[PDB]
């Protein structure tokens, strides 16, 4: 789409030798490698684990729709991979009841950690500061709390279906079952975190656009060697709604707003089911709930009549009515 | 008429006009299609006589309705 | 004005407890029946001692109302006039053919009569006034919508047989040992329920505030009418459906042998009451399972 | 007060209206006209949210709920205390925010910068309108807004989205969670990129662009650079803004079934019917 | 208890024994809403707790033909529902399966 | 670019299209009519 | 045995505390630049005061 | 009055005006199918003592 | 930018344009007003 | 009318041209397998009276 | 660009090979009536 700086409408440039001192290095910065796309020892075993993991799910899915492979794409999104039935607690298995959800839990946990250790070596060997290995680890931690989670609660049947559709369904039935997840606080203040997000990412993205014609994405000599681009950028904002950030301090706001998303997220996820088991509950409890004119009321006779059963286990038989 | 082919390029127009007539004719194909009187793919073989014609009144029976009560 | 919505709300204004409907495509629905729905013959009943050789559940109507009730059946079953369908026509009392093979269409409607009044006899709570008659499932076919047969144990229509409780949600604060219902018990219930609301063609507020799905006090009082009508498909199912098993041929049969069960569209047939709420049992006292229908006493000979 | 910069840009110019009249600051804040209007707008819609606060059940902020009118009053404005009131904020609202925007564009132009947050922010101003103008008047009736209330606007949302069976099959609502998700995402790393070459570990020289991007080509595998990264963000922000009014807008003006059912067009492509 | 007592000489409202000029109305909040007290409260006004499940003492397995090959739970509902292609529909349980000697 | 020559020889052929064009229009129409009218 | 009281509750406040003190940490970060203030009657500093300017060491090449 | 177009570009005025009354007419025509008395697809061939009418004063 | 005598001479093309078209419309009101009366 | 080969590209006219033919010819086949009356790889060796038909007003 | 040689050549190869196809679409639609006619 066209864009309102001149910068790569037309006449942009080719270093046919290599940038670094379209082309790339290859050489170091230190002792970090600037060439191929970073591995390292973990990246290499990371592939390797999340590769079984992300094979484990497929192959499950595909067996689920009999091998066929018209219906295994276009039945694509409801197929899953699916937790233990509940009676196991937290016993492993058996291998077509949830023997291979494990194992692809397992697999993708790991690798998702050597992932971690990948990103946490590569900032040091490029002599960065620590900030993006934590930041992953705040989403890292939300993704544990969907095991810690099932098992403070004891059954592994609680965790999440590898599926497109399928976890969705889940999502919505681990709301119902803990009685409205929109009355939990951390959720609230999650959510909060998440349109803060967006809120600032817009609030930034555009001010930085507004003065790029001045030299504002050059944040990094903006925060050393402060011009014109950056006074512009706080007066904006000062004038707008009476205070403002730096162009550093700007990144740790965006920093912190991500960060907290996650982190107020995995709170509310391991208070659910261990402290609090209906959440609406809790919000009458603690003032939360807005109160609306009653929409239907019950007799004593109803109230014992209308009290239902908790569900129970599927018949195993196939009744004959024959008398 | 010609001094409108100096007010406007004519290959602006001439794509202008093609885009709408084309526009146009499938909005009026697809507009008959969806109805009952000129499904034409399904009924075209039906004479004028046995073609739907939509309703001169609609029925009623008053302890029916479509709609459930409420509000 | 045809793309156009109608909606209908059905709770607090602020709440967004609302029915959504396409206006063409309802219209549609709606005089798809309103035309096909059939004219019940005029009323009447006169006197006489009952000449019936084999009559076993009708013996309380007057001989009019009695034919008058066989022209109904036909006509909502069979089509009009169609006594063949259950009937050696020669030997109304005949239950076998000439063949000495029973005439296993009567021996079903003997028990449909017995079923339709237990329904509304019984099940008041669930139909009230409206009440069925065979042409709320049959509506003028011998094979009702909605049939269902075994398959899998986890299947949801088997709330409507054997199973019992469908409750995921804690009713208190702390977790306890009173609800250890999984979130795939959760999903089970959900499954159920959008299964509800398509047979209605309703949406969950029909009968919930979402807010708190075990709400009966916020949920409208459609909520409790929907909870007699899994009652009463437990009884018809398990009573009456389920052991016409031998009766059948095995063409109407499952695949495990099974007769043919009912469920809430089998009814409803996607619409919030039957028929869009057409009163026939009213003029039908044969099918009453009460001594007066709204006020209106029983004919009783 | 001023920053020890900033008396040199407090110039005339740049209004969109009233010229000279309204140019000046009130501390911190610019005014203007459109500062002008937006206090008029804040002032009356939130002294009516407190009026319906007053005439509620309550007063604990939590359970305060200003409900619009029954659908039955259509496009009419109601009675007051049948959600009329909630008709009135709802007008202070739509302008006080789009007074918000415009003075937002007198302050740019004043430094003259571009354009870009107004125009930023009036995505967040459509998906507003989109609520409770926009579907509402597609439905025929303003009672189809979400109520003025912390929680008890929750309650409509969930309730919106079960009048749709299963919300999360809404198409355009699951590009839209896509979009605000991957906002997160992106701005976590440009936020950590950023500050981690600032502020290096102790005894470390400050980093440089070319140390940024190589750590982003080696997390994404290219290199977006710096005015990349920017574009990218309000993309993804304002885009999931306007996937968001779209999910919204489609659910019953257009679509009126569950959501799960709208997917049989995929089972019915005739490769595979 | 419902009403304020009428003064039969002038049909005018009686408070407290003494007359009010104009037309009395028992104020309340909008709608008629009041705020819930408790847990307790919003519990009274509910059903009773939902009964004790029924669990099966010991589980006998299915048919092998009456098994679902597909585990996701909502599968019913959110697809079989609408979903009736025929070799999708065969699919959907395990097929027949003998011991070779019973052939 | 456009002369008025090339205007007044351009505006020959894009009358008889748009000529020839309502002509088949016109035909379909009766056609049209003659299956199936709509009033 | 406190009704009220409960583990949510106390999760709660603790990230009350937590929060208020990340947006104090946040306000002295942003004025590191272009304060103290001016007015008449002489600098001004808001609150939270601002943390000191930030020299940054630059990378030698000799 | 022809001094109007040193005021506007007749350019512009044109496109705006074939632009104005293409969706006027279009929104007319589409009002006009969506209502019951005038849906001629459908019903354009009754009479005009047969077409629809909308609900009268009922005193009831 | 028009001169005073390409205004002129547009102006005449512009009323009669305009004219024409409502001259058009009101024979289409006149058969519509015929086939099926809103009053 | 030649001359509107000096107006327009033949290169990219002619592949304009193939591109918008493919996808008519798809979109009118695919309408037609869509149909009951010409789903013609189910019921193609039907009779022409023996094809089904969309639904008549009623004989009133 | 082209000139017009070159574009009266083309022209000439455009027209017959539009015309040959719309021969063939005929001859197709005489044998889909023939099969099966839709009206
Ligand atoms: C939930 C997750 C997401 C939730 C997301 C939450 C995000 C929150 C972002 C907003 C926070 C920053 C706001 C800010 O700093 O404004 C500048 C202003 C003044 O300081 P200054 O700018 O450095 O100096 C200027 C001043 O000294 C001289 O200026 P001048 O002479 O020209 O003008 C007059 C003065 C008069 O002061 C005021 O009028 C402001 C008084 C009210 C401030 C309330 C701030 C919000 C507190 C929120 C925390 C909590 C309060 C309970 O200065 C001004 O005119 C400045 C006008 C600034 C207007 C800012 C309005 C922001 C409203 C935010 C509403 C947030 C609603 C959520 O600062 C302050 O007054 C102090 C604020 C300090 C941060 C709050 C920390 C609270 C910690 C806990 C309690 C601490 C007790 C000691
Ligand atoms: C009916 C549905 C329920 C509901 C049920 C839930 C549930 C259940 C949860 C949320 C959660 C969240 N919900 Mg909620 N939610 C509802 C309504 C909403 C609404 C709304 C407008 O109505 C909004 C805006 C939200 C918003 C949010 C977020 C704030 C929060 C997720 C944060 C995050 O970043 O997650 C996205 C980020 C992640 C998932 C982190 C992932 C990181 C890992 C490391 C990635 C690994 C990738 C790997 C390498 C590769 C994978 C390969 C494949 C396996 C093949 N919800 C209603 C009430 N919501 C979560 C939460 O925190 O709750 C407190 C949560 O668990
Ligand atoms: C602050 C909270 C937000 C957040 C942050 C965040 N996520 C992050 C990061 C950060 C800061 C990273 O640095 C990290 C990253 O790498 O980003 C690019 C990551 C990441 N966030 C991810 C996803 C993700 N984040 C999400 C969300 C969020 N992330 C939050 C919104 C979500 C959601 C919303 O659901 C998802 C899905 C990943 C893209 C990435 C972590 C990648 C990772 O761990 O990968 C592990 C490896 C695999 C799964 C295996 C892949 C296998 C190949 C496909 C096989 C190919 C063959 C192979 C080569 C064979 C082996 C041969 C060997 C010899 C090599
Ligand atoms: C592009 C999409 C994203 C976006 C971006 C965005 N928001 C922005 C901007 C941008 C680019 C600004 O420049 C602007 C700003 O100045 O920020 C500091 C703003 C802003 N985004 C805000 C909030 C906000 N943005 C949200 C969302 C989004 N913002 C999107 C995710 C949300 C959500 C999802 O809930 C909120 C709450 C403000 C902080 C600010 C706009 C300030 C403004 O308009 O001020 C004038 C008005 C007032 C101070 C008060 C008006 C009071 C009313 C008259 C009465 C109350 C009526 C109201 C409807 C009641 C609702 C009650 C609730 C409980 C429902
Ligand atoms: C087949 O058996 C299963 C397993 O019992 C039945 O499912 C039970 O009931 C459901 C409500 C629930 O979902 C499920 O957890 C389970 O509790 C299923 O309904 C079929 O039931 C018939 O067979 C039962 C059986 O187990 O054999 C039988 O049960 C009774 O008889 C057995 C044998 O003597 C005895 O072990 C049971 O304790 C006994 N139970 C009861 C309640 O009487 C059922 O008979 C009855 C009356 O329930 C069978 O049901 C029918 C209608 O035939
Ligand atoms: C079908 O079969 C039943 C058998 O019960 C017949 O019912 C009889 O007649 C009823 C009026 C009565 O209520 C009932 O108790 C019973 O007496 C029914 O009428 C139909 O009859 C035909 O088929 C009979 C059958 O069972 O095959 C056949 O019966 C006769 O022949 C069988 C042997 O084939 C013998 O077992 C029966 O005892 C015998 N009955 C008599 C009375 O002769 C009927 O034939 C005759 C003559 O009745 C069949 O009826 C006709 C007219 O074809
Ligand atoms: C109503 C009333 C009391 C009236 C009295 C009379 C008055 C005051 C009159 C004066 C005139 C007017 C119009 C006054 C306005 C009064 C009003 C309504 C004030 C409310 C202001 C307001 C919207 C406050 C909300 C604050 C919140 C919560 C914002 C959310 C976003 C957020 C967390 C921001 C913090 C991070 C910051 C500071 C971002 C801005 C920011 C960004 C985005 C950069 O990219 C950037 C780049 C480089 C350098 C600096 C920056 C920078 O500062
Ligand atoms: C970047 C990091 C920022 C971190 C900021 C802090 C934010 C969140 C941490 C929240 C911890 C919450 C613990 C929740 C469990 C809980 O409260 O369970 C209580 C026991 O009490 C307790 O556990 C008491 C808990 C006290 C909390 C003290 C401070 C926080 C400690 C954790 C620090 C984490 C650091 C990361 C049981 O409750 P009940 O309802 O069963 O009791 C009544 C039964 N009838
Ligand atoms: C129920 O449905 C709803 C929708 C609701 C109902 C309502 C519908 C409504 C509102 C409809 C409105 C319709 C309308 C309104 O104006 C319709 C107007 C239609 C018009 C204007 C049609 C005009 C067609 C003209 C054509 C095709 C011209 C072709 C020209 C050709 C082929 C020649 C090309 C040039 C050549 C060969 C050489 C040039 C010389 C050169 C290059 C040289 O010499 O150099
Ligand atoms: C029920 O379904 C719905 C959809 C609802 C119903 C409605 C449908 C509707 C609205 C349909 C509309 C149809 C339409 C509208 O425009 C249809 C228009 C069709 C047209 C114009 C087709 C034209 C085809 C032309 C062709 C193929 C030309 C081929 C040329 C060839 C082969 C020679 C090329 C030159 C060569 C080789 C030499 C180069 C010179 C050289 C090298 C040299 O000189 O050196
Ligand atoms: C031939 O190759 C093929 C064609 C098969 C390759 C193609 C594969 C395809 C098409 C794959 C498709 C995959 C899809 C679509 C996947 C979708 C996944 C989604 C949407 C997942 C969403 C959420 C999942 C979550 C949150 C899962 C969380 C699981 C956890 C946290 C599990 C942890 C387990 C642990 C830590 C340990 C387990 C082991 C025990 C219990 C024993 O402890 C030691
Ligand atoms: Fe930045």
């Amino acid at each position: 789409m066209l864009e309102y700086q001149n910068l790569f409408t037309r006449v942009q440039v080719r270093t046919v030798p290599e940038p670094g001192i379209f082309s790339y290095l290859a050489g170091k910065f230190g002792d970090a490698q600037i060439g191929p796309i970073y591995l390292g020892w973990a990246g290499v075993l990371s592939l390797i684990f999340g590769f079984i993991a992300i094979e484990i799910i497929g192959l499950n899915m595909w067996a689920s729709v009999g091998w066929d492979p018209v219906e295994f794409i276009r039945q694509l999104p409801w197929l899953a991979l699916e937790p233990p039935p509940p009676q196991y607690g937290l016993r492993v298995p058996p291998l077509n009841q949830g023997g291979w959800y494990l194992m692809a839990g397992f697999f993708l946990t790991v690798s998702i950690i050597l992932w971690w250790i990948r990103i946490y070596r590569r900032a040091r060997a490029l002599q960065m500061g620590s900030h993006l290995p934590w930041a992953f680890a705040s989403a890292i931690f939300l993704y544990s709390t969907f095991f810690f989670q099932p098992l403070l609660v004891g059954s592994w049947s609680e965790m999440v279906p590898f599926g497109i559709f399928p976890h969705l369904d889940w999502t919505s039935a681990f709301s119902i079952r803990y009685g409205n997840l929109y009355y939990n606080p951390f959720h609230a203040l999650s959510i909060a975190f998440l349109y803060g997000s967006a809120v600032l990412f817009a609030m930034h993205g555009a001010t930085i656009l507004a003065v790029a014609r001045m030299g504002g994405e050059r944040e990094i000599e903006q925060i050393t060697d402060r011009g014109t681009a950056a006074e512009r950028s706080m007066l904006f904002w000062r004038w707008c709604m009476g205070f403002n950030a730096t162009m550093e301090s700007i990144h740790r706001w965006a920093w912190w707003f991500a960060v907290l998303t996650t982190f107020t997220g995995g709170i509310g996820i391991l208070l659910t089911g261990t402290v609090v088991d209906n959440w609406y509950l809790w919000g009458v409890k603690h003032g939360l709930v807005a109160p609306y004119p009653a929409q239907n009321q019950l007799t004593p006779e109803q109230q014992d009549l209308l009290r239902g059963r908790y569900q129970g286990t599927a018949p195993d038989s196939f009744p004959s009515y024959v008398v | 008429m010609h001094r409108i082919w100096l007010m406007y390029d004519p290959r602006r127009v001439m794509v202008a006009l093609v885009g709408f007539l084309a526009v146009l004719a499938l909005v009026i194909h697809f507009v008959l299609l969806s109805s009952q009187r000129y499904s034409w793919i399904e009924n075209g073989t039906l004479g004028a006589d046995q073609a739907p014609v939509g309703a001169s009144a609609p029925a009623a029976a008053a302890e029916m309705s479509p709609l459930p009560p409420g509000r | 004005g045809d793309a156009a919505t109608d909606t209908v709300q059905v709770g607090y204004r602020g709440t967004a407890m609302e029915q959504n409907y396409d206006h063409g495509d309802l219209k549609t629905k709606f005089a798809q029946v309103k035309l096909p729905q059939s004219p019940p013959p005029a009323g009447e009943s006169p006197p006489g001692p009952l000449p019936w050789k084999n009559v076993q559940v009708l013996n309380d109507i007057s001989i009019a109302e009695f034919n008058r009730t066989m022209i109904a059946m036909s006509t909502w079953v069979a089509g009009t006039g169609n006594c063949a369908y259950c009937h050696n026509v020669a030997a109304f009392q005949d239950d076998t053919l000439p063949n000495g093979k029973p005439l296993y269409t009567k021996i079903v409607a003997r028990r449909m009569l017995q079923m339709t009044r237990n329904i509304n006899g019984n099940y008041s709570q669930h139909v009230k006034n409206t009440g069925v008659t065979c042409y709320t499932c049959h509506m003028g076919k011998p094979l009702p919508n909605g049939l269902w047969f075994y398959s899998s144990q986890t299947d949801y229509l088997r709330h409507y047989l054997d199973r019992d409780g469908a409750r995921v949600i804690t009713q208190g604060v702390a977790p306890s040992n009173a609800n250890r219902s999984s979130t795939k018990q959760a999903e089970w219930t959900y499954a159920l329920m959008i299964s509800q609301s398509r047979s209605l063609g309703v949406n969950c507020t029909y009968c919930h505030n979402t807010r708190q799905f075990a709400s009966w006090r916020e949920a409208p009082p459609a909520r409790v009418t929907a909870y007699h009508g899994i009652l009463m498909l437990r009884d018809v199912n398990q009573n009456y459906l389920a052991p016409l098993q031998p009766v059948y041929p095995a063409v109407r049969l499952g695949a495990m042998g099974d007769a043919p069960k009912a469920q809430c569209v089998t009814c409803h047939n996607g619409a919030y009451k039957p028929l869009y709420g057409a009163q026939m049992a009213k003029d039908f006292p044969a099918m009453w399972g009460r001594a007066d229908w709204n006020g209106v006493p029983f004919p009783g000979i | 007060a001023m920053l020890s910069f900033e008396k040199k840009y407090r110039v005339r110019g740049g209004t969109l209206i009233g010229g000279d009249l309204f140019d000046f600051w009130f501390g911190p804040f610019y005014v203007g006209f459109f500062g002008v209007t937006t206090i008029f707008f804040v002032t009356l819609g939130t002294l009516l949210c407190v009026w319906g606060a007053a005439m509620g059940p309550t007063w604990n902020l939590w359970q305060i709920n200003i409900a619009p009118p029954d659908l039955k009053y259509g496009l009419g404005l109601a009675p007051l205390r049948e959600g009329g009131l909630w008709q009135i904020i709802t007008l202070c609202a739509l302008g006080a925010f789009g007074s918000w925007a415009l003075r937002q564009a007198e302050i740019a132009r004043k430094l003259g910068m571009g354009m870009h947050i107004p125009w930023a922010y009036g995505g967040a101003i459509l998906a507003y309108t989109t609520l409770v103008v926009i579907r509402p008047f597609l439905l025929g009736a303003w009672g189809h807004g979400f109520p003025y209330g912390i929680f008890s606007h929750l309650d409509w949302v969930s309730n919106v989205g079960y009048q749709y069976l299963h919300f999360h099959y809404n198409p355009a609502h699951m590009i839209a969670v896509t979009f605000f998700f991957t906002n997160c995402l992106a701005l976590a790393m440009h936020g950590s990129l950023i500050l981690s070459v600032t502020n290096p570990p102790k005894g470390t020289p400050t980093g440089t662009s070319e140390q940024e991007n190589v750590f982003f080509r080696d997390l994404l595998g290219y290199s977006i650079g710096a005015i990349g990264i920017h574009r990218l963000g309000l993309f993804l922000a304002v885009g999931a803004a306007v996937w968001s009014a779209i999910c919204i807008v489609i659910s019953g003006p257009f679509w009126t079934q569950g959501w799960p059912e709208w997917w049989n067009w995929w089972l019915n492509l005739p490769i595979w019917k | 208890p419902t009403a304020w007592p009428v003064d039969p000489t002038t049909g005018q409202t009686l408070i407290n024994g003494r007359p009010v000029v104009g037309r009395v109305f028992i104020m309340r909040k909008t709608d008629g809403t009041v705020k819930y007290p408790n847990v307790a409260d919003v519990v009274a006004h509910e059903a009773l707790a939902p009964l004790p499940p029924v669990v099966g003492s010991s589980y006998q397995q299915a048919p092998i033909t009456n098994q679902r090959r597909m585990r996701g739970i909502m599968i019913q509902s959110t697809l079989w529902d609408m979903d009736r292609k025929r070799s999708a529909t065969r699919q959907r349980y395990y097929p027949a399966s003998t011991p070779a000697n019973q052939l | 670019g456009m002369t008025e020559e090339e205007a007044r020889r351009f505006h020959g052929y894009m009358v008889t299209g748009t000529l020839g064009y309502v002509v088949v229009a016109s035909v379909a129409h009766f056609l049209a009519w003659s299956w199936r009218p709509w009033f | 045995m406190m009704e009220y009281i409960d583990g949510a509750q106390i999760a709660l406040y603790a990230f009350w505390l937590f929060f208020f003190g990340l947006i104090i940490y946040l306000r002295r970060e942003d004025k590191r630049e272009g304060y103290p203030l001016e007015s008449p009657q002489g600098p001004r500093d808001g609150w939270p005061k601002g943390a000191p300017k930030k020299t940054y060491v630059h990378r030698d090449h000799g």
